[PDB]
């Protein structure tokens, strides 16, 4: 179970807090008007986050602070709302039975018991706040029934606690208030309970054969692996929009609308035109690109592979009402002989080809699309960043 | 006024030289001399006033008796022509010589003989009547009141007297002569508004309210005093003008008081008077409307206890248009503390409710807390505050009520008056108390925050509590600073301002919306006994409620009871495991 | 025998001395390493209901196509992310989407057994389902789809372990492969146009390639720690590479027939659900789980970079053909359009 | 000065300070008396009766008129003729002028003169020197003459009368000379005299000065000493004014003005109330070490230290008035009373309280009322002292019943309802015991705790009864007795009933 690890990490952070030879210390405090033993102060926990944890941050070493002490790790003696505020408040640890890892959970007779307890124990004030109050009214209005050793038992638990010592009995009182605070916050702060749905819950020979594949599993050095991820990142490190952003116009930030505007303009940019040159792949995801790419071709009597790639791109798309359709057509166009399109095969190409052809298919023209492919990777893009019409483009 | 009736027949710039100075009077005068108005005088010419009175009135009595011994003496040669004119001329002028008062005298004697001395400048002038005839008629001094001088017009001096004895000689002795003198009072200050004097009286100044005050100036003339009114502006004759009200001392009878708005307390009025109205009929309302979904859900009485007891706290702002006085201030710590606990006390202990019934509901539903429990928790509450109310109105009503304090009271702004009620620190106790009852609301209303309800009547409840503890907090505050500084108005602001606020609000959020070691082996170990102690626990208690859980059916309890020991019978041996 | 056999598997080993005597990244540390970089989002797009869990680019390097685990097929433009389509499947988890290349027709399926396919265009306003018509369908749930360049037949793969080519029209079986005894879960077409051949790897640990010329089970790998979940090949028609929930990516050439170099990294831990590269073939793209991305360099070997987007976890990646930017499949219900 | 001055005139002092017929009727005096220094300082006619301006007058009048007259031009000396008779009427009426001008004389000589002194009704007169004449002092002078008060007696004794004089010497008449001298002299014994006058003839107050000392003179009788009443003011009068023997005046006697006392007895009153007290504290220790069997469980140690505490609070009323009434005094007293008061019987009620709900949380009900009863002692405290201390009222206060005075503690309306509180917290466990009446354990707890509380209801209800009563005519023993009595009596018991069992 996921969370549980989560709680172990932290497990292991209040572990470390309350140290032996290291921790903070647990004060006891004298008043003018009473002397509390055994607390602390915020700014206490805050340093104490700041020296072994070496969050830079105050804001952040206390953000830490604040969710740990909404888990039920510590509280404010004097605050029902779980919140970490950096200054001289009194605080506590809680006890082992009552942490939240220990898969605890409370009902609704539970909390009529402790709202009866609470209620009577001092008898001097209704000792308590108006979201308490009013659980206890519908408690009452619902539970007509069961009262009376729910009144029994709390009464009774007052008795066992108070004959024991007077510090005790405010202690453990202390304690097993803040545990339900945690277990059911007030209105306001978010209950630090709730899981996401999701989280509710020959053989020598194929394994020889795996030993074999991840042999001829072709690898390269990390430092190829940096060199590439280095030079991918630098030939667009001028032009990531966050870093250092070729045109500061942010319509997000600057208000402008004029970038995306250029964007959507069809005349490329020098920043286009110089992006253009890295990759037909890049080109062709370009609109701009396909166009001008594909005027060359026909300017230079050569707009046919282009056009094939395209149409088994544009075979790609449709679904599988058109997949025969358009699978005989484009091969009594391109890839039947005799036909003015002349796409061009070698031997085991054609012969799939022709075994697939029959069948039209998702992944129909695979190898096919790997040698025209190549073919235009190897020849058409170079010339066209070389030619001419790049060229005057580029300039401006 | 028969002084002034009596010298209103003034014959020639007479009140100019009776109440003014002659000397245009006497520059102004064609007449005969000696113009006596003799007895008009207050009194008579018999009468003691003054100290140069009795002074010369030593002098004539001992010059009387002197006489009648001496003319009384033997061996009566009667040398008028030797040496005896020496004797009298020597003691006619010596004795102006001596005395102070010396305008005019003589003695005018055959025993007419007549050393008719008069000190011009220091010579008595000497030379040789009606009165005389009076003598022979008839001792005594012939005096005359005040008398002008024989000018030949009227007579150019005042006040004057014409004290005369006889030269009685001497087969017994007989009157033979006249001693006489006329002393010018002209030079006697007087008093018109005297007790007793020479028209000692009260010319024009009703002493109801008024106080003369007679004085020394010039002399002898009327206007020789100085009236005053008493507690009245001089209406300026000076007479009193009593301030607007009972505000005393009045330099211009004009107010004190910041007097104050129509138009803006009748709307004030008005206003309240609807509030209150709508609390009345809400009541109505829901007499109407005992059936819903919601009353249900919250008890019909407690809400018009609510309503009413709101209602009655709506009367400190009636009551303050009326007058400050001792009936008010009482009245309105009555009606806002049975107000307050009324409503926010019983709102607290319905959520207090619901605290409880949730715990009784989750446990076993057997009606842990019902509307009949609130009221008791309520009455409690009432009472307490009853103890208090008497014990402040009873520190007043048996002790401060006539004795020696009161409330109808008032202070100043800058020198401007104001009337009101008052404080002490018996409010300030109050208020703290409230604070802290919604204090014990707000801790009920701070944990009960994550029911599942059905109306979140928490929410309205509690932000009525909060709202209210605020607006009280600060409203008493400045009241209660405030003391110096608050006019009537600024203040009928202020209660307007809490009353519409916390009542208006806290019925209508409630009522209105009703119709919308950290180890690993040792806690591993730790927490795997716990469990299973739990475990087995639970078992035990389960044997036992075998026939204690009576309150359903036996197969399904035994049913129950299978999964169970089966359960735990599997559990025990994973835990063995 | 048993001598023999493993006499030559040491020939093998001799001639593998000889090609890898310097290795991979032991001469690609020669070239010049590379600089900073800045992608980050330029687009978004928000119509799913759920997880998504595939995508597919068009070749008008514009458009967008992604199926989701409810029933509801999407077409986008990320340009101007705006609808021009919409279709609803019967079933549910449709785990894989495709895209015609002219734009004709794509297929959905998985754990229904059956995979449709529809015409793309405008042509029929009512409905993108409604002209459901079988073509393939297996015994069990569908993993994924390649329109093999032709756009009138198509591959498909279950739980089944064997996969075959479907027509359009007809339903009509035109090949089988059974070499397997698990769950497949990936496939993916040759760039070149020499042979027209694919890989199928799966659940038991291994990845193996048929040659559809014949149907037979010419070239076989195995080096996983778990189940797979996705592969694709080197641009240039000359290896692939792959990660899985191992979060352990490794990359395997076909003419040396041996593993290249190790994709791993302890801080990553979870698991690893797509892979895919850029036109230069230069860099390496992965959608993980710990909900990140992550590029790496294909020769230096180290991160370039982690671009949190997801608050989910990666389903499944791609880029655009035309080479200008990626999209990712993620958890967190939406996709996103990562320059 | 004065007081050695009074040893002047022997067989006088009788005449001076008795005023009295020993130095007259017998007691040889050959001599007149002399006021040159007997009188104040000079009075002068400055201090004054109106007789001195009367004289004063008569013989300006006549001083001017024989001045004039012999100022008459060509003074003739013509005593031959009838100027002899002249002056013989002048001297005539002169005399007769005065009704206490008892004799005169009048010399002219530019050693015979005329003179005449008052027989019984006639100037009985002669052209002889007499009354006064003194040519030998105006030769001294060579103004009037101011004289001294005298006796009636040259060589013989002094008969009835005190001569005061006056004279003067006759100016000559164009130049002035001594011509002449004319005096009479009037009787100066039928005087009155001032001897506590601010200023008046020798004013010395010499028999109150200070010591409740107040002068109320005897005015006007005449020339005589001992004319000068004394009042002892506001204390004892045994020629002796006395203070009170404290501020307390009407004091007819030098005797006090506060109750006889019981010292003796108030020893072991207030010891027995320690010895109460050494319980309470001793039993809170017995307590807390026997602490483990029956008890402990069932009757909370928190709970009696509790109530021992309470009681401890709550003794000190006793302690207090024994002391004296200050105000500071009042306030601790219902501090005790209140505090005391309630920590007890909370705990106890609820106990009870608990005690029902078993049959079908303590401190949370009692903190409660611990609280108003504080916020109670501020609001009433402050109200009496911020506002009552100095303004109004007096809380210590000095009443007296009959013929002696007391000091005490008072009340107010407060402590009446007050008292009126205890009534019912009371009465509400007492609903409980009765209603809970047959429930069980092994104590009968509820027995006795339901007989603490009928105690205290009835009882606590008759102490604060009898005290508010007649605390008007109260001594400060009786209420004192009443204090201990009550509080020993309800609260050791209710001490006792809960404590004695839990040992045996």
């Amino acid at each position: 179970s996921p969370n549980m690890l989560v709680y172990r990490k932290m497990e292991d952070v209040i572990a470390r807090m309350q140290d032996e030879k290291n921790g903070i210390p647990i004060r006891t405090v004298k008043s003018f008007l009473s002397k509390i033993p055994s607390v602390f102060s915020g700014s206490d926990i805050v340093q104490w986050l700041i020296k072994n944890l070496t969050i830079e941050d105050p804001v952040e070493a206390l953000h830490l602070g604040t969710l740990m002490a909404a888990h039920g790790y510590f509280f404010p003696i004097s605050d029902h709302v779980l919140t970490l505020k950096d200054d001289g408040t009194f605080y506590r640890f809680q006890t082992p039975y009552f942490w939240p890892s220990n898969c605890w959970e409370p009902e609704n007779t539970d909390y009529a018991v402790y709202l009866c307890k609470r209620t009577m124990q001092n008898k001097a004030r209704l000792e308590l706040a108006d979201y308490e109050a009013e659980s206890l009214a519908r408690l009452q209005r619902a539970f007509a029934r069961k009262w009376e050793f729910i009144f029994m038992q709390a009464e009774a638990q007052a008795k066992v606690d108070k004959k024991r010592d007077k510090i005790e009995r405010k202690i453990l009182d202390s304690q097993e208030r803040a545990f339900w605070d945690v277990h059911r916050p007030v209105p306001g702060c978010v209950n630090t309970t709730e899981v996401d749905i999701k989280k509710s819950s020959d053989e020598l020979q194929q394994q020889i054969k795996y030993w074999q594949i991840q042999l001829d599993r072709h690898r390269l050095k990390m430092s190829k692996v940096a060199d590439s991820l280095l030079s991918y990142t630098e030939q667009y490190l001028e032009y990531d929009p966050f870093l250092l952003p070729p045109d500061p116009s942010n319509p997000w930030l600057s208000d402008d609308t004029t970038f995306w505007e250029l964007e959507a303009s069809k005349e490329p940019s020098q920043q286009r035109v110089k992006r253009w040159g890295f990759g037909m792949d890049e080109a062709l995801k370009d609109p701009v690109g396909r166009e001008q790419f594909l005027k060359f071709l026909e300017s230079e009597f050569s707009s046919e592979n282009l056009r094939f790639w395209l149409a088994v791109e544009d075979l790609k798309k449709r679904p599988i009402k058109e997949v025969p359709s358009r699978v005989q057509e484009i091969w009594q166009e391109f890839l039947a002989p005799g036909a003015p399109s002349a796409i061009n095969l070698d031997s085991k190409s054609y012969d799939k080809t022709t075994q697939n052809v029959k069948e039209p298919g998702r992944y129909t023209f695979e190898d096919a699309q790997e040698h025209i492919y190549k073919l235009m990777k190897s020849d058409s893009y170079p010339r066209f960043i070389r030619s001419s019409a790049y060229q005057e483009l580029l300039q401006a | 006024l028969a002084q002034k009736l009596a010298e209103e027949v003034p014959m020639d710039v007479a009140s100019y030289l009776y109440t003014g100075d002659s000397h245009q009077l006497k520059r102004a005068n064609c007449s005969g001399r000696y113009e006596l108005a003799g007895l008009p005088g207050k009194w008579p010419a018999l009468a003691s006033a003054h100290p140069s009175l009795h002074r010369a009135l030593d002098t004539l009595t001992h010059a009387t008796n002197f006489l009648n011994v001496m003319l009384q003496s033997n061996k009566s040669r009667e040398q008028n022509l030797q040496d005896d004119l020496d004797w009298y001329q020597a003691l006619v002028w010596s004795l102006l010589e001596g005395e102070p008062s010396i305008s005019r005298a003589a003695i005018t004697f055959s025993t007419q003989v007549f050393l008719q001395a008069t000190r011009e400048e220091s010579r008595i002038l000497l030379q040789d009547p009606h009165l005389a005839n009076a003598t022979l008629e008839t001792s005594h001094f012939k005096w005359s009141p005040p008398y002008l001088e024989c000018e030949n017009g009227s007579y150019k001096p005042g006040w004057l007297v014409t004290l005369s004895s006889a030269i009685y000689g001497l087969l017994v002795p007989e009157f033979r002569g006249v001693m006489k003198v006329d002393i010018n009072l002209q030079k006697v200050d007087i008093d018109q508004c005297s007790s007793d004097g020479w028209f000692s009286g009260t010319h024009k100044c009703h002493l109801n309210n008024s106080e003369c005050m007679p004085i020394k100036g010039l002399g002898f003339v009327l206007g020789a005093y100085e009236c005053i009114c008493k507690a009245g502006f001089y209406h300026p004759a000076y007479v009193c003008l009593p301030c607007r009200e009972g505000c005393p001392f009045c330099a211009d009878d004009s107010p004190c008081f910041v007097q104050e708005d129509k138009y803006l307390r009748l709307a004030i009025i008005s206003f309240q008077a609807l509030c209150m109205l709508l609390d009345f009929v809400s009541m109505l309302v829901v007499y109407h409307f005992r059936k819903a979904k919601s009353i249900r859900a919250s008890g019909l009485i407690l809400l018009e206890t609510i309503l009413f007891g709101s209602l009655l706290l709506y009367f400190p702002v009636v009551i303050l248009y009326f007058e400050p006085s001792t009936f008010r201030c009482i009245l309105l710590r009555w009606a806002r503390l049975l107000g307050f606990a009324t409503v926010y006390g019983t709102v607290t202990l319905k959520l207090h409710r619901v605290l409880k019934v949730f715990l009784s509901r989750t446990a076993q539903r057997i009606p842990y807390m019902t509307g009949g429990r609130v009221m008791r928790m309520l009455a409690v509450i009432l009472l307490v505050v009853f103890w208090f109310l008497i014990g402040w109105t009873s520190s007043v009503c048996q002790n401060l009520e006539k004795q020696i304090s009161l409330i109808g009271q008032g202070k100043t702004s800058d020198h401007l008056i104001f009337n009101m009620c008052l404080i002490d620190r018996w409010d300030y106790m109050t208020a703290v108390a409230e604070f802290l009852f919604l204090l014990w609301g707000v801790y009920l209303c701070y944990a009960v925050r994550t029911v599942p309800s059905a109306f979140h009547e928490p929410r309205y409840m509690a932000v009525a509590v909060h709202n209210e503890l605020i607006i009280s907090a600060i409203f008493h505050t400045i009241r209660f600073v405030l003391a110096s500084r608050l006019q009537s108005d600024w203040m009928l602001m202020l209660y307007f301002a809490h009353t519409h606020l916390t009542v208006t609000v806290t019925i209508g959020l409630l009522l209105i919306p009703k119709f919308s070691a950290w180890s690993e082996h040792s806690l591993d170990p730790e927490d795997i006994r716990d469990e299973l102690k739990k475990l087995y626990a639970q078992l035990e208690i389960y044997k036992r409620k075998k026939m204690i859980t009576n309150n359903p059916h036996l197969q399904k309890k035994r049913c129950s009871k299978k999964g169970l020991g089966r359960s735990i019978m599997r559990r025990i041996t994973e835990i063995p495991e | 025998l048993k001598s023999e056999a493993e006499s030559l598997k040491g020939k093998l080993e001799e001639e593998r001395a000889k090609l890898h005597d310097v290795e991979l990244h032991q001469v690609a540390e020669r070239v010049e390493a590379l600089g900073q970089f800045v992608m980050k989002t330029r687009r978004t797009l928000k119509g799913h209901g759920n997880k998504v869990l595939c995508m597919d680019w068009c070749k008008d390097k514009r458009r967008i196509v992604s199926s989701s685990q409810d029933g509801k097929v999407i077409v986008w433009d990320s340009f101007t992310t705006n609808k021009e389509h919409a279709v609803t499947m019967p079933c549910t988890w449709v785990m894989a989407c495709a895209y015609a290349p002219s734009g004709c027709a794509i297929a959905c399926g998985g754990l229904d057994n059956k995979c449709s396919v529809y015409p793309l265009t405008f042509d029929k306003n009512e409905n993108m389902a409604a002209k459901k018509k079988s073509v393939a369908m297996h015994t069990n749930y569908l993993s994924a789809c390649s329109f093999t360049n032709s756009d009138m037949q198509i591959l498909t793969a279950s739980g089944d372990g064997t996969c075959a080519l479907w027509d359009v029209e007809s339903g009509q079986l035109l090949q089988s492969f059974h070499g397997h005894g698990a769950d497949v879960l990936c496939l993916d077409l040759a760039p070149s146009e020499t042979g027209n051949t694919f890989v199928s790897g799966g659940c038991d640990k291994k990845a193996m390639v048929w040659d559809m010329r014949s149907g037979q089970c010419v070239q076989a790998f195995e080096t996983h720690e778990s189940d797979i979940n996705s592969v694709r090949y080197y641009p240039s028609g000359d290896a692939f590479a792959s990660g899985s929930d191992d979060a352990t990516c490794r990359l395997y050439d076909l003419r040396a027939d041996r593993e290249v170099a190790i994709y791993s990294k302890e801080s990553i831990i979870f698991g690893a659900s797509s892979v895919d590269f850029s036109l230069s073939g230069r860099l390496l793209f992965a959608g993980y789980n710990d909900y990140t991305i992550n590029v790496w360099d294909v020769l230096k070997g180290s991160r370039v970079s982690i671009l949190f987007g997801h608050e989910n976890r990666v389903s499944t990646l791609r880029v655009s053909p035309d080479g200008t930017a990626f999209c990712s499949g993620s958890w967190d219900h939406t996709l996103r359009v990562w320059a």
